[PDB]
């Protein structure tokens, strides 16, 4: 018990390991999203920032996943978007890979789970009726 | 079958290149460390495994920030000093002949003229030393600016000293660095780690040679964004450094004339005893030595039986004809013949000299209309430095030969800051990502 | 099913129609909320939509309205701020014309609705305690 | 034709036309320009 280091994954310590094992690290990277002349471009870099952080924030809220670094949805996986089933990618890729295979089908999705969101709290409200 | 469904994760480690504003960090000077951040004592650095990514040093957009932020600190340095507008005047100037060599006749002219004083309505007679670069006849002179624009004196309390500079990227962003050696600069590298901000990078501003400059870890690199085209520069990063010793023997003297309310002029009163050329020195030995690794790595890019030759440069202004620099608040301008005159064929003590030049009038940047004064540094000078690297062009190149020459370039700056910042890129997080699970909501 | 054409309606579109249809189109119009001397005035406008989509929010949250579109809540309707039955106003008026008529009862609604979220926690805490 | 307050004779009317109507007008001297050194770096362009 003597003569033992203990070393831990920083920030994007993650990026080359496998989807599965990244992703029980999400939160060290969630932290640090947030934190005369030059002073303007000072600024202009942080209200950027803010803005940046503010419409995921409001993305995230719109499709019922708010206060949640992992929310499961109802839209099911249409097989056009990808063919290859969990095992070949929760153990056998990485999130760099992923966003590069997916990168053409992001927008559809979105909009997806903005129509089914509206759906449910309507239905929500419908039941509560009741 | 799949039942699969969409589910979103935040906080996922990818990213992408982007383009955004760095910030400073740093441990009376004109590169003003008052508007930048204390450095951190403890930088952190974290290596990523099983990541490749790729580099471009010549699409590199750090490089325009640092020469924008640098120009921007020197014109800021230079706005509260006195403006030299009364000194376009018609001066009457001697040649000085006190004990003087054969090589420094004629280049100091002795000139008297006529100047204002704190009163309106009263003159005064005055003279100094002046340089032959400086004056240009009208036994009348008159200084070298005064047709183009009038121009103002550096103050004497700013010192010219580069400083480290280190630049850190804001939130959601991140700066990657290559720590993969013999990598030229282009294409992919295997190793990379991830640094809050960069290693302290001193401003030198030289041409011909790079000074007090980072040096290759393993061996001498030869850097060129298409080797192949004649037109593009050729930049070298020795392995080793060579010293060079310059000085101004000189004892000058300073004095100070009341042009006005609260604005003086600093004149060259006289030289105490001899007049004798300011000059460099390098050895001889270790230059051949760093020539010979030199011309071993670029035959491999120009063929294994090739004679490379090395001859002066071109031609041109006196800032790219020669080896600009500053020493100690005196601006040199040195000639570097006897080191690119040699031809190598494929198969003591003594050092070289370079004799050469000052000036006081000075367009530091590629730019028409705007000056800057040097006030007369008062004794003699002498610095000490390394050479760490060189700046190449190959004239020609035809296939009717095969002999390549390559003679000294520079001129241009973005240059000296690229041999700096050639491992390091900037990338923006993109925490949002969407992936199949086994849930539903 | 040829020579059709489709079209959405977009931002205000819904801003003539009745309470109930445009009560169906809320994620569009709150998409839109959040997106030397010059650059000032551009930078304090950005400033001030920041803080006022801030504010908006906070004061959702505290209500328990956080993160939902259609939020509803247990303060019960006093007939003193309007007579008019649901087949009246949910589908013979439009939003403009309710925001104009009960613009004067705004300020205690929100106030009862705050000390009604109170309440709720301290209860919930209550329960939750045993 | 819009106005402030057309009864008022203090308030301007504002007439807005149907159709364009051309007009062309010219300075038919051929001047000459030239330039005087003031300063350094400052030039005064002149009627020749
Ligand atoms: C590459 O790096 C090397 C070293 O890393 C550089 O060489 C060093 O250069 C500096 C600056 O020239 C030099 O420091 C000076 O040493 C002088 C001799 O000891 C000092 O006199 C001088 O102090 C004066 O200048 C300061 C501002 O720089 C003032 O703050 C100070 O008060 C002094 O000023 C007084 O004296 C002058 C002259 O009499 C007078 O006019 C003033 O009014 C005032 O009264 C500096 O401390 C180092 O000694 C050099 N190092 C070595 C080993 O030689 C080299 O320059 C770099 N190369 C390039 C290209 O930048
Ligand atoms: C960078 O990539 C390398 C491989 O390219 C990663 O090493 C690999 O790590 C996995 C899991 O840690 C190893 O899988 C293991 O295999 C053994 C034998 O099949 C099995 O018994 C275990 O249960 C596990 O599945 C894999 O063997 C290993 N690869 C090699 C060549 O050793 C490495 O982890 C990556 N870096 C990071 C930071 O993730
Ligand atoms: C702008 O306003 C007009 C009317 O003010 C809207 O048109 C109205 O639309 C409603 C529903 O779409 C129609 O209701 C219908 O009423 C008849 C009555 O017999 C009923 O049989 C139908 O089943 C239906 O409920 C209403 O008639 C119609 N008004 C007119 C004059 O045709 C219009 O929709 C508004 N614009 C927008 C963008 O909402
Ligand atoms: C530059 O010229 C001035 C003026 O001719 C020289 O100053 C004179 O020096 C002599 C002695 O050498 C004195 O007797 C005079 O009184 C000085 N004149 C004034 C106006 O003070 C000066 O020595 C010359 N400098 C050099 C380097 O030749
Ligand atoms: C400083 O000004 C004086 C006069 O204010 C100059 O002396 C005159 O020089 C001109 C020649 O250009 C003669 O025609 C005048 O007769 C002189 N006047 C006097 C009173 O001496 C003097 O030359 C000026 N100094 C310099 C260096 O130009
Ligand atoms: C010129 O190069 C030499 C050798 O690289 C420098 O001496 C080194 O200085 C560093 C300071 O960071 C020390 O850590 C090394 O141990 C020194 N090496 C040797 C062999 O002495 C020298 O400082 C350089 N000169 C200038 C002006 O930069
Ligand atoms: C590097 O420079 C060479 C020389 O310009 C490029 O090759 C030339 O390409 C032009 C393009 O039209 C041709 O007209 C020339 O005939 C080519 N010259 C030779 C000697 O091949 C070359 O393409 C450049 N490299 C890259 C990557 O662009
Ligand atoms: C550059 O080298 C020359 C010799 O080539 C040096 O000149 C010698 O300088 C020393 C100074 O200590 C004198 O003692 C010698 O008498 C000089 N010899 C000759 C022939 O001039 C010169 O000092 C060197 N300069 C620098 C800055 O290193
Ligand atoms: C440049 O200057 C340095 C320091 O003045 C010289 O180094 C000295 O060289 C002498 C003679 O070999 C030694 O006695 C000293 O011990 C050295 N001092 C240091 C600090 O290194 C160097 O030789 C000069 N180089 C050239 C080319 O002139
Ligand atoms: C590089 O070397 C050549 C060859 O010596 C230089 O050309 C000389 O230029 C001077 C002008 O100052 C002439 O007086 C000589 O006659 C030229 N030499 C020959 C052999 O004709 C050239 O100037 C050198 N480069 C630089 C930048 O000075
Ligand atoms: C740079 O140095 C070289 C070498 O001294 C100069 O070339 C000499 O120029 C003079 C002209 O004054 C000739 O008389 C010599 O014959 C030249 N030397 C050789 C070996 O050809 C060169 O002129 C210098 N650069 C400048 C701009 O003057
Ligand atoms: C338009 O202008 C007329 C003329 O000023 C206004 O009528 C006048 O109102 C003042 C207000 O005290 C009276 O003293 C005048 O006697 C009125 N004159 C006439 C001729 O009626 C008229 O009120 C203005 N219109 C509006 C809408 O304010
Ligand atoms: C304005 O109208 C007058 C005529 O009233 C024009 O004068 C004529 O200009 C033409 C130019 O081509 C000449 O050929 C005629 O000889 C002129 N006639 C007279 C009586 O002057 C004048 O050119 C017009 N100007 C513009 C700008 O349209
Ligand atoms: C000064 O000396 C230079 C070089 O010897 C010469 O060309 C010039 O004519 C001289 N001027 C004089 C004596 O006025
Ligand atoms: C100033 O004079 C020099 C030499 O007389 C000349 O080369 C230069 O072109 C002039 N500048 C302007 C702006 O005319
Ligand atoms: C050197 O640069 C060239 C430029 O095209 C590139 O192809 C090559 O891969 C680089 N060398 C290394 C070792 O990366
Ligand atoms: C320069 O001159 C001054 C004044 O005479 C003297 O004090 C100083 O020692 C001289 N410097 C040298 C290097 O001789
Ligand atoms: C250039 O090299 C030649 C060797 O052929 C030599 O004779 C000549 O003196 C050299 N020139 C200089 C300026 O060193
Ligand atoms: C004005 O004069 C110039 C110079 O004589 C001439 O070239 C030009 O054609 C003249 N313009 C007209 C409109 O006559």
């Amino acid at each position: 018990a003597v003569g033992i280091g203990a070393v831990f994954l920083g920030f994007l310590g993650a990026a080359g390991s496998t989807m599965g094992a990244a992703s029980m690290t999400l939160t060290v990277q969630a932290r640090n999203l947030l934190s005369t002349v030059w002073g303007i471009k000072q600024l202009q870099a942080r209200v950027l920032a803010v803005e940046r952080y503010l419409r995921d924030q409001q993305l995230l809220g719109i499709w019922g996943c708010s206060g949640k670094l992992i929310c499961c949805t109802n839209v099911p996986w249409n097989s056009s978007w990808s063919n290859r089933n969990l095992s070949e990618i929760w153990d056998n890729m990485t999130w760099l890979q992923w966003d590069k295979e997916i990168s053409n089908y992001t927008q559809i999705i979105y909009g997806l789970l903005e129509e089914s969101q509206n759906q449910q709290e309507k239905n929500e409200q419908d039941l509560l009726a009741l | 079958a799949e039942n699969l469904w969409v589910t979103v994760y935040y906080g996922v480690p990818v990213w992408k290149d982007a383009e955004t504003t760095l910030f400073c960090a740093s441990d009376h000077n004109v590169w003003a460390t008052h508007a930048c951040v204390p450095t951190d004592p403890n930088p952190q650095e974290i290596h990523l495994e099983n990541v490749t990514e790729e580099f471009n040093m010549w699409k590199n957009n750090m490089v325009e920030q640092m020469h924008t932020d640098i120009i921007s600190l020197w014109d800021q340095s230079l706005k509260p000093c006195v403006k030299l507008t009364p000194l376009c005047v018609t001066l009457q100037c001697t040649n000085v002949t006190n004990n003087i060599t054969d090589d420094m006749r004629g280049e100091l002219k002795n000139c008297s003229f006529n100047m204002t004083t704190e009163l309106r309505d009263k003159k005064q007679k005055v003279y100094s030393l002046f340089y032959r670069l400086d004056v240009v006849q009208i036994k009348e002179y008159r200084l070298i600016n005064c047709n183009t624009s009038a121009c103002t004196q550096a103050c004497p309390k700013v010192s010219f000293e580069p400083i480290p500079i280190h630049y850190c990227a804001p939130a959601g962003f991140a700066i990657l660095k290559c720590k993969d050696k013999k990598f030229n600069g282009t294409g992919p590298c295997p190793s990379v780690s991830t640094v809050q901000c960069t290693h302290g990078i001193k401003p030198v501003v030289s041409t011909q040679l790079l000074l007090n400059g980072s040096l290759a870890e393993e061996e001498v690199m030869i850097r060129s964004e298409n080797i192949t085209n004649n037109a593009k520069n050729i930049l070298v990063q020795f392995n080793t450094p060579v010293q060079i010793n310059c000085t101004r023997p000189n004892n000058n003297t300073r004095k100070s004339i009341r042009i006005g309310p609260g604005q003086a002029f600093y004149a060259t009163g006289d030289i105490i005893g001899d007049i004798r050329q300011a000059h460099c020195n390098v050895s001889k030995a270790t230059w051949n030595e760093t020539l010979g690794k030199v011309v071993k790595q670029l035959r491999k890019h120009f063929g294994n039986n090739t004679i490379i030759r090395f001859a002066n440069s071109s031609g041109g202004d006196l800032e790219v004809t020669t080896h600009s620099f500053n020493c100690g608040g005196e601006f040199f301008y040195c000639n570097t013949s006897g080191l690119f005159n040699s031809t190598w064929i494929s198969n003591s003590n003594d050092s070289i000299t370079l004799p050469c030049r000052i000036k006081q009038i000075i367009n530091m940047w590629q730019r028409i209309g705007q000056c800057m004064y040097a006030p007369p540094i008062q004794g003699v000078i002498r610095c000490v430095s390394n050479i760490t690297g060189l700046i190449l062009t190959r004239d020609g190149g035809s296939t009717n030969s095969t002999t390549e020459t390559f003679r000294p370039g520079g001129g241009d700056m973005r240059d000296n800051w690229r041999s700096e910042l050639y491992k390091y890129k900037v990338v923006k997080i993109e925490p949002l990502g969407v992936a199949p699970t086994r849930c539903k909501r």
